[PDB]
């Protein structure tokens, strides 16, 4: 895992932001 | 092929028993009733006798209204088998209403009711009303017409055991305790003489069978002639309900209807009361002839229609006239036959000279039954001559005039209000029908949201597909693509919104639904079942914080600015999450059984979040208790030890800052780590099947505390079996340790190998060998002695273990005498046990 | 809408959110 | 005399930096701020690579909210000298809130905060927040408003050593590890450079001293003009915070102070933002003037209100103007708070120039929120001057203007349709309202059938009386006789139903209300407060499972089918249940005080029922424990330390049954253990007159603890505690011998007193000998009042010689019935003797020593 | 003058004429 | 029009007319 | 007086479309 | 669809609501 751990824990993240991490 | 019926039929016309018992004689040995049979207003029916088994079926219907002094209906109709319901009373074929003394329906012989249904209402003592499967008796195509209410079933009628036939179909279906319902196999439903003996399809309601093999039908399938059942009447004879008759017989027979008398007329092989469409009765009333001008223009006065029964009166009416508005206020308990009775009644009308009004209707589906209507002259309009079509408070009206039917309205305007299932678009169809041809309704004549707010308005359907599912989250996918403005190729999917501003986005709903049958969210002010989500224009959503291994129901709908009436929704799909992590095992209790056996018990009183294929018990030795240095032994001995708002400033700041723009058992295996000396287990663990709620170890070390696991593990889904290659998994539950201690070994093995001696006034010496494996470390040795003198008391001394063996034994100074000696070791576990006695003598001479 | 998860919950969230692979 | 300030001034108005670092350009070479300066929501301040030394003073507060990537605050303000704080935020003049990267302030040159407090928190890396005594920064008066919290003060701030630098209160005065903080001597009070180098009082916050020897202020204390300080502005100019300006400048010197900016008005020497109370501002803003009408009212433009967030823009409006009509079209059924928001935006409205229209509203319960409307002038009316009040298609509009509340429509008619909840009689309240004064409304204006289709209209009043009230049940009695059928044919009976079948029955509401002021209904989607009984046609209901001695509220309404308009409901009333039986006393704890006393302590945390008329205490002496015959002693002696959905219901069934009945009747006919009774004062001394066998007392309701006396030594007492309540006058004549229940249940508590101080003691012991060859003998008396049975007697003796240690013998209680004596054989010599008893309470005390001489041949 | 309905109508009619009803078909 | 529940009930009736549905 | 976000989303529930109004 | 939140929770909800800049205060 990468900074996703903090881009979606320390602050909420939207659907598109999360989807952006897919290959 | 051909089959006689039982007994020659003695038909007699419609019969009514009134005001007292002896009128029952009119019904004596009538085989079949050519019309309706009714019993009413018998103040005291108890004096009845002579039940009438010869009667078998009635063509039209049965109504029993306010007959008092009657216990069970079977005492009048022993062998009533079938009710044909040719003509029907307000959609009902059997009525048993407002009768106090009827506590047993009793119709055991009844098999089939051909049309309509049965109402059994306000019969207080009539227990066992709901203990019959009417739906097998009734016609299968539409069985909705059953009503059982107000039959004193609150507490008094709870003798439901009945002969239990006994418990079939989750009911002891019965006509009271005496008889149970006689079912028929689906191959010959309501056409069986017993549970297995199906009758011939040429019969109806079973047949009589005798040793001679001369089977005979109880009632014919279609018609009868010379007591022979056949599919159709022979040439030269006219069908009259259930039998064929001659011309004169038909001309003399009569049916009583609409509180009026109709004499049958032979026509086209049938005896009919009214000439069919386009025909009229002959002046001599013996034949039907074509109407002059193609059809007869009979006109009928306007009025009110409070029930299907009243609507029957308008049969053959072509023109409705009279200043009174023709009001329809049918109130059915969701019945079905309304569309049939009304179609029989009013369908012939081609124009209403007066105004129409549909008010307070319940169960009326549509006005399509005005099949021939073409104009509403509205000469006198209703409500101060303002309106000619008045539609108010119709709880079930859902569609207006039939497909491409036209009705010219000459005077006045429409008025639609409070029709929960009639969407506005349907109302707009009337625009080209008005004489004024308005492009829009005056805003006082059509409510905008009071119409169609409950019923599903004109809307397309969205294909919604599930992309993936996990432990706590799932992703949806709306397949039906939306588009903005010109599509450039319509009919390749749909849902086109003219303006980009119009479409706000898809909205997803979901909520727990173990049974998978939850209903959609209504417009109720506080229906909070569904967890509505926020709009998403991309058509994809990730439901989150789901409960693992649970069923869910979800559906979609398009949200747009209220000006855009285009709308669509999906069906209520369903799905279930993945297992996830099982919950901790509850109620783990550990009890010591002996020095070397611990006994663990538990129970799974929580959701397993999957299927728990196996438990896992593990016990590992915690290091033995130890003597702390500051222990005050031999001065403070112990016998036993086994008990082991402030934020408001932040709000005021936010209000101003923003401004709107303008133990780590990851994996396990069966293991048994025997001690170094091979006498006890250091750690023990074993996998168990889900059977066990308890397990007992063995060969456990005496007086030692063991920490106990209890872990439940779930089965592995194929995806998790490989997809989660090297991380997490977490397929086994969490746990909390439980501690228990083995008791203090045997009742022996404390000290041994004792002896006493002296130097040669010599002091006394006592020797012993310390225990090899006592209940914890020895804290003190207690030495006791007693003189060989009667009634003596034993003295004793204490040493804190000490270097007792330095001199090969403890030293004692004692006076003259003969003494017995005892010794015991004492450990942290508690008081020990003394050894056997030994003796020594003191004898200093002068 | 909004999302918030951590640890194995976040791992499952990302697993569902990306049916295809996601790099280390 | 007077001196120029530091450098030429170039003020810039109130500013705000957000969403990116590049916005910092707005501060380029600003000398002062004519308003607040707030920086916030910069998600990363690291890329910044400039400072703004020329900024020296800020007229209003600074707030630094949620700026991240900024560690040293000084990076932005190298020389922020004075925080004039002319206007405060929430009473504060400096906020540094939740800066998750801030570590240091570093405002070395800051020297004064002329007003307001300082709040600094949630800066989870901020050290040195506590290392400056703020009260020497704040004004020279009481401004104890500082608040410092959650600034990561736990342990990590190891660099608190600071260069030492001045030290006071056992801590250095230092901004950070290298920026020490310096005070001024009391001779200046914050216009000084160091501990002695202080400048003219005319300067505030500091000064610059040139090599020429001249002195220049970095900020003027009172005012400035043409870069020159002085006490007051020259005439022909107007003061604006720091600098005097010309009127043509004041007219453009706006200040924000709220979501809408306010311009500056040159007024008698001061560039005030808005005129004082009772003064209007000229259309040219060249001056204020007294209100032409005495009162001043804010005009606003008409426009559609599609949602609550759009209504809040109307706050403070008093006159609505413009040809467009005020269209209230809030489709969002926001529920309860809808009234709150609509009232906030429009409560102050007084006059509407162009009529009002309410359309397609969902949750709008009533138009009460026009709390101050008095005139709908309707100069331009709706729809070609036809209408001036346009209420159409509202699902939940129930009331027009509240009681009284005249509105005096001047022009045009009105329009009402498709308002199902609005009873027509309510609309008729407007008949005396219209200026035209019509006697009635035409069907074209108010729908006869489209209004009140589902509303409670023409409600009558029902008399509800409660027959009886019990401990946990009560009965209601709807007194108002209702003629369910048509009288046939007497008069009277105000309320009547034309059809027996149309009246399902009364329905009874009730709920717990400690204040008796609960209302029948409240503005809520579905308030589940009221418990609803099932429809009850009889007219009498019995509530059950009521918590005793609690105040309730209840009211009754009729439940008629949808198509029947006759209905009624009673006013809300109150009643209180009976006292019932009080709850048990709590945490009864009893402790021994001696061999003769016990202290009993208790409280009454659990709620009572009724009033605590009396506590009750009782003590029953439990029979003393005694030896079990199978036990042994002298082999196991005792030390013995002692123990102890809303969804309006469907009437489809009733309607359908009704119509079927009508049709059928049309067709059928044709023409031609301590029961509380013992709870009373009681005392019973034993026959020995030494101790109480049974002891009880009645106590006032405020003695939470009691102490006993004359108790038996070493015995277990069955303590007993009870609460009681007074009896109602009806109770004392309804009960004869069976109800009672005036007192609570009890939790028996056992205590054991203590052993007698001197314990078991033997007395009158003596040695003896036969015929003075026979063994010597000893005789004594058992203790008079031992602590239970003397299971064993113990005698100790020793030779009067050095070598022999003390010897002892033990005998059970037996063998002393013969002469209460014992024997032993001894050799020639003289001995000493001692004796004691041992009982089930423990070892007894030793008696005084005896002596004896022995001399057989 | 009279206005009864449903069971009220039934009972009022019964009381007003308990001497039996004319009935039909006769 | 001839029915009881349309002679009595709506439109009201009188005892004189009521004693026509029962007389025997 | 004044009202803003906190009284629009903290003192009472609010729709996500509201928060969208505070974005540049 | 009811974001009841206060203080830092509300700030986080705003941040997740839109990644752009927040407010145009006189700009
Ligand atoms: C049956 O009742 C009739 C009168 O209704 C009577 O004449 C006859 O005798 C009775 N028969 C029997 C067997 O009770
Ligand atoms: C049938 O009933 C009639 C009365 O209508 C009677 O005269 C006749 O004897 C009966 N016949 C049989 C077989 O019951
Ligand atoms: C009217 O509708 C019927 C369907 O019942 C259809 O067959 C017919 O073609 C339609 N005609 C017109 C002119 O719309
Ligand atoms: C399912 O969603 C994906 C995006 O996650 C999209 O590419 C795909 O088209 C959707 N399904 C179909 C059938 O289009
Ligand atoms: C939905 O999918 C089915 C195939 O599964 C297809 O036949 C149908 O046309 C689709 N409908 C829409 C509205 O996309
Ligand atoms: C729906 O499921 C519930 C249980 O969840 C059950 O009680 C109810 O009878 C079901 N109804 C239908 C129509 O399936
Ligand atoms: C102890 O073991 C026995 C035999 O396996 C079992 O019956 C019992 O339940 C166990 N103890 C407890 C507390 O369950
Ligand atoms: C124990 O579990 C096995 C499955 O492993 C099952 O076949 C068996 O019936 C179970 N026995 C009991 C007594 O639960
Ligand atoms: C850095 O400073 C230069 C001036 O040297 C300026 O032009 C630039 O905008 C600054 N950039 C940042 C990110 O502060
Ligand atoms: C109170 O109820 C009783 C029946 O319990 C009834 O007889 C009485 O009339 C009611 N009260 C009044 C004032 O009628
Ligand atoms: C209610 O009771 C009061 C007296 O308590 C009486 O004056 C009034 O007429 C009653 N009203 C009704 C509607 O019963
Ligand atoms: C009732 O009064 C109490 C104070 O006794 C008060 O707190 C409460 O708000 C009041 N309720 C109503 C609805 O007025
Ligand atoms: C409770 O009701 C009684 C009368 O039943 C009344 O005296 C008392 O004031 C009420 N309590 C309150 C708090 O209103
Ligand atoms: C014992 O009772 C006395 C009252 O005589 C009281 O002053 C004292 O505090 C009590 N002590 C305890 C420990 O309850």
């Amino acid at each position: 895992f990468r900074g996703v751990v903090d881009s979606c824990c320390r602050n909420s993240c939207s659907f598109s932001t999360l989807r952006a991490y897919c290959d | 092929p051909t089959m006689r019926l039982s007994q020659n039929v003695k038909p007699c016309k419609s019969m009514d028993i009134r005001n007292m018992v002896s009128h029952f004689n009119q019904l004596e040995n009538c085989t079949v009733i050519e019309g309706f049979l009714l019993i009413d207003l018998i103040n005291d029916a108890s004096p009845l006798n002579r039940s009438f088994p010869k009667l078998t079926e009635v063509t039209d219907y049965i109504i029993i209204y306010r007959v008092t002094g009657l216990h069970s209906l079977s005492k009048i109709f022993p062998n009533l088998s079938v009710i044909r319901g040719n003509k029907l009373f307000d959609g009902y074929a059997l009525v048993v209403y407002s009768n106090f003394d009827l506590m047993d329906l009793g119709l055991h012989k009844l098999r089939s009711i051909t049309r309509g249904g049965v109402r059994i209402e306000k019969n207080h003592k009539l227990c066992y009303d709901r203990t019959i499967d009417w739906l097998e008796i009734l016609a299968e195509n539409e069985t909705q017409l059953v009503v059982l209410t107000e039959n004193g079933k609150e507490k008094e009628c709870r003798l439901s055991k009945c002969p239990g036939c006994q418990l079939h179909n989750n009911r002891r279906l019965c006509w009271n305790s005496k008889l149970c319902q006689t079912k028929c196999p689906e191959k010959c439903r309501n056409n069986c003489i017993d549970e297995h003996t199906c009758c011939s399809q040429d019969c109806l309601g079973g047949c009589v069978i005798d040793k001679n093999g001369n089977e005979s039908c109880i009632s014919c399938r279609n018609v009868s002639f010379n007591n022979i059942c056949m599919d159709s009447c022979p040439k030269g004879y006219y069908q009259f309900d259930s039998r064929c008759v001659t011309a004169n017989e038909c001309i003399t027979l009569t049916k009583f209807e609409t509180n009026s008398v109709y004499s049958g007329i032979p026509y086209n092989g049938q005896c009919i009361t009214h000439c069919p469409t386009g025909y009229q009765k002959s002046e001599n009333k013996r034949m039907c002839e074509p109407c002059p001008g193609g059809k007869c223009d009979k006109e009928c006065s306007s009025g009110l229609i409070d029930s299907l029964e009243r609507a029957r009166e308008f049969h053959g009416c072509t023109i409705i006239t009279g200043t009174e508005p023709l009001t329809i206020s049918i109130k059915r308990e969701s019945g079905a036959h309304v569309m049939d009775e009304l179609k029989y009644g009013l369908a012939a009308v081609h124009k209403i000279q007066s105004s129409l009004m549909v008010h307070l209707t319940y169960g009326l589906k549509s006005l399509k039954f005005f099949q021939s209507l073409t104009e509403i002259s509205g000469d006198p309009p209703m409500d101060a001559d303002k309106y000619a079509l008045y539609v108010l408070d119709n709880r079930d009206l859902d569609e207006l005039w039939g497909p491409n039917q036209t009705v010219f309205i000459r005077k006045g305007g429409v008025f639609f209000h409070f029709n929960p299932k009639l969407c506005v678009s349907t109302i707009n169809q009337l625009l080209p029908m008005l004489a004024s041809k308005p492009k829009f309704f005056e805003k006082s004549d059509v409510g905008a949201d009071s119409n169609g707010n409950r019923g599903s308005c004109g809307t397309a359907v969205l294909n919604v597909t599930l992309q993936s599912v996990g432990a706590n989250s799932a992703m949806l996918n709306v397949t039906t693509k939306v588009e903005i403005g010109e599509p450039q190729k319509p009919s390749n999917a749909t849902i086109v919104f003219k303006d980009p501003r119009a479409f706000i986005g898809f909205v997803f709903y979901h909520m727990i639904d173990p049974y998978g049958n939850s209903t959609k969210s209504s417009d109720d002010p506080c229906d909070d079942r569904w967890k509505v989500s926020s709009p998403e224009k991309s058509g994809v959503m990730v439901l989150s914080n789901l409960i693992p291994y649970t069923n869910y129901s979800y559906y979609v709908r398009t949200m747009a600015i209220s000006s855009e009436l285009t709308n669509a929704e999906s069906d209520v799909k369903n799905f279930r999450t993945n297992p996830g992590r099982p919950s901790k095992v509850t109620e783990v209790v550990a009890t010591a059984i002996s020095d070397s056996k611990i006994n663990v018990t538990w129970s799974y009183l929580d959701k397993p979040y999957g299927v728990l294929t196996r438990y896992f018990i593990k016990a590992k030795l915690i290091n033995r208790p130890t003597r702390n240095n500051n222990r005050d032994y031999c001065t403070e001995p112990l016998v036993k030890a086994m008990e082991n708002a402030g934020m408001e400033f932040e709000n005021a700041l936010q209000n101003f800052i923003f401004v709107p723009n303008i133990d780590d058992e990851n994996t396990y295996k069966d293991e048994e780590d025997l001690s170094s000396n091979k006498q006890f287990y250091e750690v023990f663990a074993k996998e168990l099947p889900p059977n066990q709620t308890h397990f007992v170890f063995e060969k456990l070390r005496h007086f030692t505390r063991y920490a106990i696991f209890v872990v439940a593990c779930r089965e592995e889904i194929p995806s998790e079996k490989l997809r989660d290659t090297s991380f997490k998994k977490s397929l086994c539950s969490d746990y909390d340790t439980v501690f228990q201690t083995t008791k203090r070994k045997k009742f022996a093995d404390i000290v041994m190998d004792l002896k006493v001696d002296l130097e040669h006034e010599s002091p006394v010496r006592v020797r012993w060998t310390p225990p090899v494996d006592p209940n914890g470390e020895i804290v003190t040795y207690e030495v006791a002695y007693k003189l060989q003198k009667p009634d003596q008391v034993e003295e004793k001394k204490c040493i804190p273990a000490a270097d007792f063996n330095q001199t090969a034994g403890y030293l004692i100074k004692l006076n003259e005498g003969l003494y017995s000696f005892r010794v015991r070791a004492n450990s942290i576990a508690g008081y020990g046990d003394f050894t056997e006695v030994e003796h020594i003598k003191v004898e200093p001479p002068p | 809408n909004s999302l918030r998860a951590c640890g194995p919950a976040l791992m499952d969230m990302l697993r569902v959110a990306c049916p295809n692979g996601f790099n280390s």
